[PDB]
């Protein structure tokens, strides 16, 4: 996400307090420094996609909280109130294109804003594959059992 | 227009001053301005003020009252915002957590309910969960909200909206710094609300009361004073300023006794 | 709820809970004996 | 005044006084003369 | 500074009174007071009206529009009221509760843009909803909202306003009974408050299209009429007043008339 | 009552004029205008002139050290908001704040001199820090760091400062725009404070050792002159005017010398 910003004159040193990680006393350095491009990995969707559900989510929820507040739902119209007005305190001031929306918009900015996360699926569970039971001494290998 | 009586021109345009500047000065009471009643007063001492004054005196409290009912201001708007509070924030909290509040949630939907005297009863029990999450181990904490110096703005507010109902001024509690939580300073929004909201229509009812008491007492007065001739112009008179005055009829009777003051002039010695 | 108060107030306060849109609630004893002679026995009763 | 059990009618306080009779224009059902529709609190001491 | 000392100094107090109080006098209109044009007539017969009142009454229409705009008032105020009022009840009127309305509420923001025949179906669609709140069944009415007696007062109101765009009075429709709720009487506010908006506007338009075919015509009498002589001044004269006018030209146009008023009234034959 | 010598009233009013206004002139140096001496001195050349004017200096310095020491500002206002900038935002930033940041040293650079710290070493390492979180690396902006739209006008302020330390205002730090946030706004607001702090400190302690020393000079030269004579009330003035003095124990000495200036006034050969 940082690398693509500019005019930041902290910037080497804010690459480096991300780079320099720390666990159990071994020290690493995440090799993803100031794009070398050995290898970035470059993650170009996965950050668009992350910032893609960041900027489309609150008008989506916008657009089904208001409305059929008649039902007694009780909870979800007041949650997104105070979640959405205490972040972005001015909601709506210029608008945009003052509400005027179609329903095909609307089916097209949640179905987008839905593949974006089915598709973001892989960087969003990691699986067990070992559970280590055992260790052996001085920490050459292990004895784990297999799972997923 | 402005018929008045026989009054000079000064006094005419003395009342037309402050009955137009009404929601503009403050403590807006014909008792508390004397002024106006010897601005009333006629010409040439008490043998034409033991009737013209009774008159004119109720020419004032008429156009008094005209002006108050032309000239409020929508109260409703500020208890849509109470709505919009005590709704979204109380009962939802109450529900979303800590579900033992539920008789007091039963009390918030009655206090919903358009009774608010006794709905702002027991502000203070309703004031301590507020005071609870505000200053953890619950206190016993003053009635106006945490910070000293907004208690006391409130105050002030308060008595600039009972001494004048006619122009009033939010507050607007809120505040980015927040050591108070959010929903706690919806609480403090909600109870300065309230009081506003019931300080408002207490000291309305109260000088809309106070009017059309001392309109029939001038009636009553005034008719008893006319009771004695018999001529027809008298008696016309008599008719006229006999029939029963409400609200809703004081501004109708307005115009009536405009084009009776037409001959009440010179239907009165 | 009870409230006591001395004469020479109250014929001078009498008209305030009239004046006021304060409704006072059911006391038990009128809550009980609107029902009936069965249907006192019978679980619905608030007051069994 | 309505101040006993009995001796409290409705129909003959609200024509009396006005406040009484918006007081029962608002709610009609305390114009019944069968139950205690409510006195002062003050006066109306029902267990007492 | 203020031209034409050849005038009586009564009549030049004339127009100098006219233009001073025409923002308080009723009826802002240089066609409904003859008066001023027939005190603008030019001594010594029609021999020098033929000439001179062309350029009297030139002058008089340059200033007419000189002084409205510049003492146009600001309607962006009243459109502040409406806006806050479009945006705040509607929304808490649907979105809030039984919606319904969205379309209409597309309907109400696509037509805020600029539209005023769309203003006109607005006052229908929402006369239809305050129907619907005021009595609690749908049913059509026309042009009707509520208040017969108000309902009369309003249409003196905007005769006013239309008279008289530079000096307005918002009515404060509301009431202090409560017949008719705080949503009813907020569509009562708002299609009063667009009737009179779109009423200052086309009056507005009505007097500067007047204002700029009156001085177009002059234009033409007048070099028609200065067209004969030869001489220097006059060409100059011709040189001078033949250039071509628009609404934002108009104040430089009255400097440089002002600075050469000296040559052109030797140019007068 | 004010006292003073054989004066004009213009004088006595232009003394007493200066120093009730000593506040809100610049460059309170006393020293550094010489308009308040021929206003003290008397007339008639050397004559009648040496020992009347040289008492009348010493009341004139006498009463403006009063006048300073009862007029100081406090600066331990502005050292309070020093411990706030020191204490909640850098040793958090240290600690609270993580990676590097040695805690014994910089907590003791900034933890020893509470008191009595000029020490500009330490504005130095700061600088070196807010610098490496600037942009360039020398040190030649000792405040604001990347920016000097501000840096002459906090010359202006430091200089105008020297001039009127009775006088000193803290400039302010422009909050929509700073190259980092809250630390960089912090350390520079730091040494903004402890730069004003030190100025004032020793702009103080300059005018007073100034009128200390003026004060010490006089007394010699008013007494050597007094000593020849043998009358009582020549020596009575003498042991007056040879008590000793500290800044500190001159106020009452004021007071004793107004009473005693009841007798020294005709003690004067």
């Amino acid at each position: 996400l940082i690398a693509v910003h500019r005019e930041y004159n902290e910037m080497q040193t804010i690459i480096d307090e991300l780079c320099s990680i720390q666990y159990r006393d071994v020290l690493i350095k995440l090799p993803d420094i100031v794009n070398d491009k050995q290898s970035m990995y470059s993650m170009k969707t996965a950050c668009i996609s992350l910032s893609m559900i960041t900027a489309m989510a609150p008008d989506i929820v916008r657009t089904y909280i208001d409305r059929l507040t008649l039902e007694d739902h009780s909870m979800l119209l007041i949650k997104c109130q105070e979640l959405l007005s205490k972040r972005t305190t001015l909601s709506t001031q210029r608008c945009g294109q003052l509400h005027a929306t179609d329903i095909k918009d609307e089916l097209k900015k949640i179905k987008s804003v839905l593949t974006m996360i089915d598709q973001i699926n892989s960087l969003t569970n990691e699986k067990t594959y070992f559970v280590v039971c055992d260790v052996s001494a001085d920490n050459r290998m292990a004895t784990c059992i297999y799972k997923n | 227009s402005i018929p008045f009586a026989w009054l000079d021109r000064d006094k005419v345009q003395r009342l037309t001053n402050f009955l137009s500047n009404l929601e503009n000065l403050e403590n807006v009471d014909l008792r508390e301005h004397p002024y106006v009643t010897n601005s009333c007063v006629v010409r040439e001492g008490e043998d034409v003020d033991e009737l013209k004054t009774l008159y004119n005196t109720f020419i004032l409290w008429l156009m008094y009252h005209y002006v108050l009912s032309k000239r409020k201001p929508d109260y409703n708007a500020i208890w849509q915002d109470i709505t919009k509070l005590q709704n979204v924030v109380n009962e939802y909290l109450k529900s979303k957590g800590l579900n033992k509040g539920n008789f007091e949630n039963m009390f918030t939907n009655k206090e919903k309910f358009e009774s608010q005297f006794s709905d702002i009863h027991r502000a203070l029990l309703r004031l301590g969960n507020s005071i609870r999450w505000g200053s953890n181990v619950p206190i016993d904490t003053p009635y106006v909200n945490l910070t000293a110096e907004d208690s006391s703005e409130i105050e002030n507010n308060l008595q600039d909206a009972e001494k004048n109902m006619l122009w009033y001024t939010v507050y607007n509690i809120n505040d980015p710094w927040d050591e108070n939580g959010y929903l706690v300073t919806s609480i403090n929004k909600l109870v300065y609300l309230g009081k506003l909201f019931v300080t408002l229509n207490q000291s309305w009812s109260k000088l809309e009361k106070v009017a059309m008491s001392q309109i029939v007492t001038t009636q009553n007065h005034l008719s008893g004073h006319l009771r004695k001739n018999e001529n027809f112009n008298a008696v016309y008179s008599q008719r006229v300023l006999q029939t029963p005055l409400t609200g809703q009829r004081v501004e109708s009777f307005l115009k009536i006794i405009t084009s009776d003051y037409e001959i009440i002039k010179s239907s009165l010695e | 709820k009870i409230t006591r108060e001395n004469p020479t107030r109250i014929l001078q306060t009498l008209y305030n809970l009239y004046e006021s849109r304060q409704e006072v609630p059911k006391n038990t004893n009128v809550l009980k004996n609107e029902l009936n002679v069965e249907d006192f026995y019978k679980p619905d009763n608030p007051t069994l | 005044i309505p101040f006993h059990r009995f001796f409290s009618d409705p129909g003959i306080c609200g024509t009396m006084n006005a406040d009484i009779q918006v007081f029962l224009n608002t709610f009609p059902h305390y114009q019944r003369n069968d139950g205690g529709f409510p006195l002062p609190p003050p006066l109306a001491l029902e267990f007492y």
